[PDB]
This record gives C-alpha cells, structure tokens and sequence, in this order.
C-alpha cells in the first residue's frame, strides 16, 4: 500500500474571510512522519510554509508565515491542516502538504476575490490559411474549457491563458488556422464550458 | 535553524533538442552531512501548470520514473542538473531544494525551453463583432500566431494615434510540435470610443520580419 494524501478540493473565498484546508493521509503511521506546507503562487517559485511535528502536533513557521497561518491536526483522523485567517488576494495560490522532500499532495487551488460566480459571454472572431476563432469574455472563476467541432479539431488550435482584466472578471479567446478553402464548407463551433456558472456555449463562427 | 540561500543559474535557457544542458544550484551553507555522507539537496521538475515532481534526491540519486538523460551531481555547495539529451516534453521549470537547515529554501528556479530556427508570426487582426457591441463594448484581436523565439512587440494605434494602458497579451506554452509560440493583444474600448475612430491596426515587431508588419480595418466595411 503506498503512502497517499487526499487534500480537499478547490477553494474560493473573499477577502477578510478564513479558509481550512486539509491533508489527508493513509498508507503508513502517521505519526512517523512529520507534514509539510508548500505554497506555490501562479508563474512563480515554491515557498516552504512550515511543518507540524505529527507526534507532539508541534507547529514551526516560516517567517513569512507568522501569524494569520496555523498548522493542527487531528491525529485519530490521520489529517493535518492548514488555516489561513483574515485572507488576502495574495493567498491565492496552490497549497500542497508533504511528508518532506519524498512525498507531496495533488495541491489545493486557493482563489481569493471579491468577484462573484459569473459565466461568460461568447463572441465570434470572424475570419491560404485563414484564423478564426472564439472570445470568451468576463467569466469568474476560472476555469474555462474550450473545444472546437466537438473536440474533432485539435490541430492549429490555440487557447490562450485568460487575463485578469480590472473588473475582476477573467476573459480569454481561443483560435484555430484552417485551410481558406475550407471556410465555404466546412461549419466551425466552439464549445465553451464554464462548470462554476454551470455555462455551456457552442457557438457558430462564420465569415462575414 | 539558519537561513541559507540557493542561487540557481542561469535564470532561463533555451537548448536545441537533443543537446547536452546544464543547470547550476549554489548554497551558501554547505548541504554536506559528515554523518551520513549525504547532500541534503533535491531538485524538482515543474510543468506549466502541473505540480512539483521530484527528479533526483541527496543531490544524485536519481527518482524511479525518471529518465536516464536526468543526472544530478555536486557536493557541499555545489551542485548541477544535466539533460544529456534534451527533449521537448523537458519544457519546465527546474527548481533545487534544501532541507540540510531549517527553514527550508528553494532555488529561484531555471526555466527550460527548446531552441529551433526562428520563425516569424502570422498576424490576423479582429474587429469586434456585432453581438458584442450591443453590450457597450469592443475588443479589437490582434493574432501572432506559430512564432520563435517567444520576444515579440505589438502596439495598437487608432487612427495613427499610438494606444496605451488599454490592451492586454496573453501568450501559449512552447508548443510541443513545432516548438513555437502564439500570443494574442486585446484592445478594449467602449462602444462609443469605437464608434468615434475609424482606422483600428496592429504592428508587431519579430526578429523573423525584416520589417514591423501592420494588419488593420476600417469599422464598416
Ligand atoms: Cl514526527
């Protein structure tokens, strides 16, 4: 049986509020092994956290995680956690527990907004290779998920990182080249899927 | 409990695939213990958007499931990763760890990519669409598609006046086929700025364009 830790699943939250997260872990005494917290911020580095002695239940921070950060656990439970109170938008960031440099956690996704659960509109971009495509505008949160002709279309298909625009609200197009010859004949659709808003879109791009 | 710093190097590589790279982690302490003869140093992999995978520990031994063109080496306070053989699924972020001291500290990372002929983009300009400017607003698109290296240049400009502070860029990974890269502008107005301009271009700027080139349209055509 091989060592595994369940992290809880994606978390939203506004600022001001308090998050608890945990780590769940099976295949071994727990209590022989101490667990780690790593933050990982969204195109940057990895920041250790800390660790919790899982015999004592012992805390050590790192300084920049002194006071709105607790470890705890509860051992009968083989679980640890990691709270976070008084939450900023800069703790929005994937979290993984670990036993160490050995064995990490899947990660818990951590998205802290004032923004509220939004779907997005979809707008066409029109178009011997021509470019059209899909604009998928002011969604919350992420993700989206585009496909094109039912997934069917994958070759010359380029989705690209959403942008955080200052409404708050994330925004993103996807586009594909085709053969010009094509766009008599063949029709072209993309499906858009936002789950959070429970929005799905397919929509039709033609040529004006 | 000491704060020691790792130092990676370089910050960013760019190799052809199939050749040899090299990646450097320094300490300022030594990670040596004389107790056990081991280098408490690690190095991770990190994918676009995937979490950290452990490649080699105790600064050489490499990970199950990690393949043989990986080779960690070193001691004390230095300490290398190579790629003997650099492939294009290796496009990731490389970061060293240590956990000799508390509290434990990563490097500040290397990231890797691959290297090919440089290629130039393929610009496509979007006007806004009807649909959309029934809600008050326009995006103009701007497409810079399948291009190396990744350093591109693109400015808006509204009947030849140059725009600022109103568009915004997002750009792909290294594609894994072709190795190039793709990025969009969007240009964001209201409605009624839209309405007032009637000349909307783009120009993008690339090593592999002998000269800047434009896209642009006329609203109503
Ligand atoms: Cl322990």
């Amino acid at each position: 049986l091989q060592i595994q830790l369940v992290q809880s699943g994606p978390e939203l939250k506004k600022p001001g509020e308090t998050v608890k997260i945990s780590c769940k872990a099976s295949g071994y005494t727990f209590t022989d092994y101490s667990v780690h917290w790593v933050k990982q911020v969204p195109g940057k580095g990895l920041k250790w956290m800390g660790w919790i002695n899982t015999e004592t239940g012992e805390p050590t921070y790192a300084d920049d995680f002194k006071g709105r950060f607790a470890f705890s656990l509860e051992s009968s439970a083989s679980t640890a956690y990691l709270e976070i109170h008084n939450l900023k938008n800069e703790d929005t960031a994937t979290y993984f527990c670990a036993l160490g440099w050995l064995h990490w956690g899947l990660g818990t996704t951590l998205t802290v907004s004032s923004a509220s659960t939004k779907g997005p509109s979809v707008f066409p971009l029109a178009p011997g290779t021509a470019a059209l495509g899909c604009l998928v505008k002011d969604y919350f949160p992420e993700p989206v998920t585009v496909s094109w002709n039912s997934g069917a279309l994958t070759s010359g298909v380029h989705t690209f990182p959403a942008v955080l625009q200052s409404s708050g609200l994330y925004s993103l197009s996807s586009v594909v080249t085709v053969p010009s010859s094509s766009l008599g004949t063949q029709t072209y659709i993309c499906n858009v899927n936002h789950k959070p808003s429970n929005t799905k879109v397919d929509k039709r791009v033609e040529p004006k | 409990r000491l704060d020691i710093q790792l130092t990676q190097s370089p910050s960013s590589l760019a190799m052809s695939g199939g050749q040899k790279v090299t990646m450097r982690c320094k300490s300022s302490q030594s990670l040596l213990n004389s107790r056990n003869e081991r280098n408490y140093l690690a190095w991770y992999q990190q994918k676009p958007g995937q979490s950290p995978k452990l490649l080699v520990y105790f600064a050489s031994i490499r990970e199950s499931g990690v393949p043989d063109r990986f080779i960690g080496s070193g001691s004390g306070t230095d300490f290398t990763l190579t790629i003997s053989s650099v492939q294009a699924e290796d496009l990731a972020d490389y970061f060293c760890l240590q956990h000799y001291n508390t509290p434990w500290t990563f490097g500040g990372g290397t990231k890797l990519e691959i290297k090919r002929t440089v290629a130039a983009p393929s610009v496509f300009i979007f006007p806004p669409s009807d649909e959309q400017l029934k809600s008050g607003t326009a995006s103009v698109v701007c497409l810079l598609n399948n291009f190396y290296p990744r350093e591109a240049k693109v400015q808006w400009k509204v009947d030849n006046a140059l725009q600022s502070g109103n568009s915004q860029e997002s750009v792909t990974e290294q594609d894994s086929k072709d190795s190039t890269y793709s990025l969009s502008s969007t240009l964001t107005l209201s409605k009624a700025d839209y309405e007032k301009h009637k000349v909307y271009a783009c120009e993008v700027t690339h090593q592999g364009l002998s000269s800047p080139v434009t896209k642009s349209f006329n609203r109503g055509e």
